[PDB]
């Protein structure tokens, strides 16, 4: 139908029990329309959730289907997304469900929680059709006891553990995507203009991590190099997906020969047009080699591209670096030859 | 090596390529599986041709975990329903600790396995290493106790008071 849904209240909020994992793991959760306006997601998050407002945000864009990566490499990526996101006091925008990429976050985030203290604020944001349990999860403000067994033929999927807070969005159906990118880019551009704590009056930096991928992977990193504030992406090579192919199109910048893989619709159908324009503005991209380029440290990749891509002086790079407690970025990058301070 | 060109052992020789299936060859740094005595036993899960709760019994068994852990749980196993719950049944009445935390990690919940017609099984087992429970219980419930007698939870409510 022409999107006719019935407009009930709320009904489905409170804390969930990861039962059967051997962490004993807090999860807040509310499910939300998917044309809830970002200021009150903001205030929820803010002051219901007591959450501090972020230093830094991440987006963790990847593949749905549970892809595997090669070792020596999700271990590097994992402890590097974990040490920028702990030492920087940041929000993680993830997916949420346990498939593709936000697996590997899951398991990057249990790896760390048995190591070292504190807390990161992993955030994820689905769709309420995609979970394998609709139900155990409408109890109002009370704890709702929920079960990480997956069953393979249930056609859905479980929601992924070790994460912090959880907004479900509905658009009314069961079974698909789609109702939840919308709101997530809403909110990442609502929290961008929201102001630091600092009175310079640059606002939250926002970065973009891409693993795997898909067609639709270059359509947001080209809508994310499109905005009007340019918001920095950070891309891999040992994935074998778009990322990969998006990589590989980052040398040699103006091989159409290339176009060939028996992943579109032939020679026919073919993605050459946005990923000529992503390479046209390809002074935001970042690629993260294993020893091939600079760069060894993904945590070091992260926070020295959102230094270069905020485009501003020395004293806003060198406040940022305040704000993060990263003297080693200021020393390695901020303080060098020529930088002719105000 | 043989009675040259005339004699050979060609066709019992392409036989067994033709069921090459279950021949592993073991390397140095070649191929994988780099440990021999993890190339015999890996061998011998896949040579059995059986279910996953067949290969985890067998793995509990042996008591190894890293070969469980390495070969058995893995991306895309599709246990059988009520699989898993007779796994941590077995675990547990042989003591093995290791398997009890890997079954935990892997999907099993405590809450929902544990019935009190579990407990009153796990209460009556003779696997593991002794213990002096039935002296206890033949001392709380009056001098006498017949030999063929299942203990409930009631004896063991008498036994901890």
């Amino acid at each position: 139908i022409s999107k006719h849904t019935q407009l009930s209240p709320t009904d489905a909020f409170g804390t969930i029990e990861f039962q059967g994992g051997g962490h004993s793991n807090k999860a807040m959760y509310v499910r939300v329309s998917f044309d809830t306006k970002p200021d009150l997601l903001l205030h929820l998050m803010t002051k219901e959730w007591q959450l501090e407002l972020p230093k830094l945000l991440i987006s963790v864009h990847g593949g749905l289907q549970n892809f595997e990566l090669q070792p020596k490499l999700k271990q590097v990526f994992g402890k590097g997304l974990i040490k920028a996101a702990m030492t920087t006091g940041a929000w993680i925008f993830t997916g949420g469900v346990n498939t593709g990429v936000i697996r590997h976050v899951g398991d990057a985030l249990k790896d760390h929680a048995s190591k070292s203290r504190g807390k990161i604020c992993t955030i994820g944001i689905a769709p309420w059709g995609i979970v394998e349990n609709q139900e155990d999860l409408i109890g109002r403000d009370v704890v709702r006891p929920y079960q990480t067994m997956s069953n393979p033929m249930s056609k859905l999927t479980v929601l992924n553990s070790m994460h912090s807070h959880f907004i479900l969005a509905d658009n009314g159906t069961t079974g698909k995507y789609g109702a939840e990118v919308k709101l997530r880019r809403q909110l990442e551009k609502h929290i961008s203009l929201q102001k630091i704590n600092t009175r310079i009056g640059q606002g939250v930096p926002v970065v973009a991590l891409i693993v795997e991928g898909g067609p639709n992977v270059i359509s947001i990193v080209l809508e994310y190099l499109r905005d009007t504030p340019p918001v920095p992406v950070v891309v891999c090579d040992g994935s074998g997906r778009a990322s990969d192919i998006l990589a590989f199109g980052h040398k040699y910048s103006e091989v159409t020969i290339q176009k060939t893989f028996t992943y579109t619709r032939t020679q026919a159908q073919h993605l050459f047009i946005i990923l000529m324009e992503c390479m046209k503005k390809k002074e935001l991209i970042t690629v993260f080699r294993m020893g091939s380029e600079g760069h060894q440290d993904i945590d070091l990749a992260i926070l020295t591209a959102l230094l270069k891509g905020a485009n501003a002086s020395a004293p806003d790079q060198l406040s940022l670096a305040l704000a993060w407690n990263r003297v080693d970025i200021a020393r390695s990058q901020i303080f060098i030859y020529g930088q002719q301070w105000p | 090596y043989t009675r040259t060109q005339a004699q050979h052992l060609f066709i019992i020789l392409m036989e067994c390529m033709k069921k090459k299936e279950l021949i592993t060859v073991f390397r140095m740094g070649s191929e994988g599986h780099q440990d021999i005595d993890l190339a015999i036993l890996t061998a011998l899960l896949k040579g059995a041709n059986a279910s996953a709760p067949d290969q985890l019994s067998l793995a509990l068994a042996w008591n190894r975990v890293d070969i469980a852990r390495s070969q058995i749980f893995i991306y895309g196993q599709q246990w059988p329903v009520g699989s898993l719950e007779q796994a941590m049944l077995d675990a547990l009445v042989l003591d093995r600790v290791d398997f009890v935390k890997l079954l935990i990690e892997n999907g099993v919940s405590m809450h929902r396995f544990l019935t009190i017609s579990r407990l009153e099984e796990l209460y009556n087992t003779r696997h593991g290493p002794s213990n002096t429970l039935y002296h206890l219980v033949r001392d709380v419930k009056k001098g006498n106790l017949p030999p063929d007698y299942r203990i409930s939870l009631i004896d063991i409510g008498l036994v901890i008071e």
